[PDB]
RNA sequence: UUUAUCAUUGAACGUUCAUUGAACAUUGAUGCAAACUCCUUGGUCACACACACGCGGAAGGCGUGUUUGCUGACGUCCCUUGUUUCAAUCAUUGGUUAACUGAUUUUUGGGGCCCUUUGUUCUUCUGAGAAGUGACACCAAUUGGUGUUAGGGGAGCUGGGGCCUUUCAAAAUUUUGGAAGGUCUUGGUCGGGUGGAUCUUAUAAUUUUUGAUUUA
């Protein structure tokens, strides 16, 4: 009878198909849902392995090296920096070929994301219900943009660089703009 | 009612599953909606015939009692359905 | 007969250790005792062909560390059965053992 | 590099520096043991910090090369994509492309220069600058002398001023001694 | 107990694979709680074609799967 | 496999064990059962599915057997097309560890209910 | 009136089981389920003279090295075709069915 | 080792070529191995290194005892957490004739092992110390969600087992049972239209258990 929703920790007083569909599409359910799945992954990534590490029993140990610890504030800071950087490296994709093929005859059928025919009917159907208040499509041909360097496009963006090694670049480029 | 596994299949909605059928066909695609009776509806389906070919359905609806198994994604390994001790917040009255 | 040493006493109780020694040495007598004195020590007993196989040795055990061979100080009982009286000798040895 | 620096930071059991690079060349050039009977904490931390110097110097070389490629050439290339043989291409654009073709010739990494001649051949497609540039490249430097015939055919296949390419095609095949062709 | 969710396929040309090599194409006129299926203009496709009369109804035991040939 | 399976245990006691469930086809699924039901629909974590080929079946006749494994991971197998299940590996954590873990899970659950009672106030 | 209850009187009894496949199974019953999922410890199981699906289903169950000796086999009910009881057992004792008796007194 | 479409028409001597129409992969696939490299796990325990014929771990079986006939939800203190061993100093307690021996605690120092404790350690802070046992940690937009709050040792108390002593009963000095004390070892610190679990019944008719997977 009762449908317990483990995420929402609420009940449905009598199970049927329509209250299930309407609940699983419900924005409250999706929010608590997404919080939970993110939460399980960040727990499992956070959780240290802590293996048994069965220590064996063993002259040539003459060299001794200095360990490097950090302050508890310094520990917490560098861990926060690493958290932010993991979160960047997972999320970031590479644009380029979108920005590269901007003027193209069939850019607006192929890279404009639901004119592709293959994934195309998804993004229309995957559009959320838009009950609250408040596209470059196939019509584009060659003669829309005849001459791309008439109406100024922005240049190719300068490539990105690690700030950890940003100090070690070539100073003083040849050929000033 | 349901029991744990078909509750899991009710959980993995809209995510890339792979079905073998009893014929040996292994459909694969996004899972539109499963029912309690394991009739499952799928989208962007890529199909492997028993002969070894591959094709692409858009929109399939495979009946439950010819499913051989279904593979959901990995993360549902960690799911609140599996929690053996989660206590019930005072069922309705 | 030949007694081998450093043969990993925590391998098994009786017969699985006789299988694991015969497997890494792929013989008619492989005596291994569970007593605390004879622990990492065993005795195989085939005598001249056994002396040839002991002269063949470099042998390591299936649990690990290398096994040292050596010749038996007196004999195994199977060698005394090959030389065959003997029941009286077993009785005398048991009478010395209980003493 | 960020993926691989992160990947260096994650490795901690010190035996998978073997699967990082070859054990022997990790010993001889860089002086780390993988077999080590010690406390292995500061040893691993010294190992990681010592490897970050090698990735510095690799990052220096390839960062210098890419900042060169960018600042000289790709800052002046705007169009990559072959619109429609009606459309024309700027003179300063051609000026960048032919230098970039010239540039890659000196590197001699053949896959890169096959790629860059074919790659510039997209928006340049049929001006008969790049095709002739290719053929005179292959005859001169690489010396196949038949591949130049082949690409030269393939740009007779479209380059609207076909005159120069038909004359050069004639001469190449006269060298080839395919007279029936 | 639950009636199936073929409501999206309500008038759209579907292709059953029936039983393992039977393939029948029609328009989904009806469905019950067992996936017994009423098709209109059934046209059995062999890999040759064979038409199957005006209306037909196909056992929900024999039905393995069905594809929407029509766009949705 | 000398695993010595519990002589008085059925499915619910077999939880988190590594199974080797076998089907009508003769395919084998190998993995941790994490759940079953009345109809014997199993989930199977990290599952690998092995067949023998038709050709290797000749060698299987009255030995080294090139079983073909595909990796199905978290799968959820059905009670219609199976035959029988056995047990292949014991779980990771022992009976004391499982027992202390269940104690901690129950304490955390009671605590979450205390927090529900606090938020309800 | 169901006869699974009969089998429920048979914990720690040594039977054989022939399956719908053709697999033959030897080893004691530890229990039996409502719909006859019979769990069996100390199995060794055999395939009489052959069925290729049964050959695969035999070998793949571990410890084959064609008698396969297995510690513990759950068997699904719709696989059990027939089950051979020990002949030492007296059927006159077991079929009495205290539930059926009580139902006769319930009438 | 094998395989890499069919149909129709024309031509040449079943084959080859051409045209037309219809519908993954050869570096594969299958068989036989063999070797290297790599991966994860485990008491790399305690004892000992020798000439026979140990405690605490993990998994199962059997026996005894208690408790309940389903389960649980709803309406103690202190010390330490790098460890271990050795010497010295001091305190207390016991014995023997101020001296000696033993035990415990504190301090100092040395040796070994280990620090992958990878963030150099139950949580926070500082560069081992300090504080705490609702707090902390963190992701989304003050709110919501998940995890953690530990481990070891000792004492008090309590449960169980084993031994010994005493008393009482029964049977023919012995056996059994009960009680008490001491010693050792191990463990801990009433209701309910509530839900869940198991089993019955709908339920042997198309969807998992009352058969269409021995390929005839
Ligand atoms: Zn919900």
């Amino acid at each position: 009878t009762r449908y317990y929703c483990e995420y929402c920790h609420s009940y449905l007083t009598h199970d049927t198909l329509s209250v299930r569909k309407s609940h699983l599409v419900g924005k409250n359910h999706l929010r608590i849902t997404a919080d939970y799945y993110r939460n399980k992954a960040r727990d499992i990534i956070n959780k240290h392995n802590h293996k048994r590490r069965h220590i064996g029993k063993r002259s040539s140990q003459n060299e001794t090296l200095k360990v490097t610890c950090l302050s508890n504030k310094e520990k917490r800071h560098i861990m926060h920096v690493k958290k932010m950087n993991q979160k960047e490296l997972a999320q970031t994709s590479i644009d380029t070929l979108k920005l590269l093929y901007d003027g193209s005859p069939g850019y607006s059928k192929v890279f404009v994301d639901a004119n592709r025919f293959d994934i195309g009917d998804l993004v229309k159907a995957s559009k959320l219900p838009q009950r609250a208040n408040e596209s470059r499509s196939r019509d584009e041909t060659c003669e829309s943009n005849p001459f791309p360097r008439l109406n100024n496009p922005k240049k190719l963006e300068p490539p990105k660089i690690l700030s950890q090694w940003s100090n070690t670049i070539p100073k003083t480029s040849i050929f000033y703009s | 009612m349901n029991g744990i596994p078909v509750k899991l299949l009710n959980e993995a909605q809209g995510h890339i599953v792979s079905l073998e059928l009893t014929t040996g066909a292994t459909y694969r695609g996004k899972l539109v909606e499963s029912e309690d009776s394991m009739n499952v509806q799928l989208r962007d389906v890529i199909a492997t015939e028993p002969q070894g070919a591959v094709t692409h359905m858009d929109q399939i609806f495979v009946r439950g009692s010819q499913i051989k198994f279904i593979v959901v994604p990995d993360l549902l390994k960690n799911a609140p359905l599996f929690k053996k001790n989660s206590s019930r917040p005072m069922p309705p009255i | 007969e030949n007694y081998t040493r450093l043969l990993l006493k925590h391998i098994n109780p009786n017969n699985k250790y006789a299988i694991n020694p015969s497997l890494p040495l792929p013989l008619l007598e492989v005596s291994i005792s569970r007593s605390s004195k004879m622990t990492n020590q065993a005795f195989l007993t085939f005598q001249e062909e056994a002396d040839r196989f002991l002269e063949k040795y470099t042998a390591l055990k299936v649990q690990g560390r290398k096994v040292r061979m050596g010749k038996a100080r007196t004999n195994s009982l199977l060698g005394x059965x090959x030389x065959x009286x003997x029941x009286x000798x077993x009785x005398x040895x048991x009478x010395x053992x209980x003493x | 590099y960020a993926l691989w620096l992160q990947r260096i930071d994650d490795i901690m059991d010190l035996k998978q520096l073997s699967q990082l690079t070859s054990k022997d060349e990790l010993l001889k050039k860089l002086k780390i043991d993988i077999n080590y009977s010690g406390r292995k904490g500061p040893y691993l931390q010294d190992a990681k910090k010592k490897l970050k110097k090698i990735t510095k110097e690799m990052y220096m070389v390839v960062q210098y090369q890419v900042l060169e490629i960018y600042s000289i050439f790709e800052s002046k290339i705007y169009i990559n994509y072959y619109t429609s043989p009606e459309t024309l291409v700027s003179s300063d654009e051609i000026e960048t492309w032919i230098k970039y073709l010239d540039y890659t010739i000196t590197l001699q990494t053949d896959s890169l220069t096959h790629l860059n001649f074919q790659r510039a051949l997209l928006p340049l497609a049929h001006y008969d600058l790049v095709w002739i540039k290719y053929s005179k490249w292959l005859i001169n430097s690489k010396n196949d002398l038949l591949g130049a015939k082949n690409v030269l055919l393939m740009g007779l296949k479209f380059s609207l001023k076909k005159t120069e390419i038909i004359k050069l095609l004639y001469s190449v095949i006269c060298k080839l001694n395919e007279y029936v062709l | 107990v639950s009636t199936p969710e073929l409501k999206k396929y309500m008038d759209k040309k579907i292709l059953l694979n029936i039983n393992g090599s039977r393939k029948v194409a029609g328009i989904l006129r009806g469905y019950d709680i067992f996936l017994n299926v009423v098709l209109d203009d059934a046209m059995e496709i062999n890999g040759n074609n064979h038409q199957l009369g005006l209306q037909t109804v196909i056992r929900g035991n024999s039905i393995i799967s069905l594809e929407a040939l029509d766009a949705i | 496999s000398k695993i010595q399976v519990a002589h008085s245990s059925r499915l619910a006691n077999l939880i988190d064990y590594k199974l080797r469930v076998l089907t009508q086809d003769g395919r084998v699924y190998i993995g941790q059962l994490m759940a079953f039901d009345k109809h014997m629909n199993l989930v199977l974590n990290e599952c690998i599915e092995e067949r023998v080929p038709k050709t290797q079946l000749d060698k299987l006749r009255p030995l080294n057997i090139k079983v073909e494994k595909r990796v199905l991971g978290l799968t959820i197998l059905r009670g219609e097309q199976i035959l029988s299940t056995v047990v292949e590996d014991k779980p990771l954590l022992s009976k004391k560890e499982r027992l202390v873990r269940d104690k901690k899970e129950k304490k955390q659950a009671q605590k979450q209910t205390k927090l529900r009672k606090e938020k309800e106030k | 009136m169901k006869l699974v209850n009969f089998l429920k009187k048979l914990r720690n009894e040594q039977v054989t089981i022939e399956l719908k496949n053709g697999t033959t199974v030897w080893g004691t019953l530890q229990s039996v389920s409502p719909q006859m999922n019979a769990i069996l410890t100390d199995v060794k199981l055999t395939l009489p003279q052959s069925n290729g699906i049964a050959m695969a289903s035999l070998y793949l169950t571990g410890g084959q090295q064609n008698i396969a000796s297995l510690q513990y086999i759950n068997i699904r009910g719709n696989t059990i075709r027939q089950i051979i009881l020990p002949d030492s057992l007296n059927l006159d004792s077991l079929l009495v069915d205290q539930k059926q008796l009580n139902s006769l007194r319930r009438s």
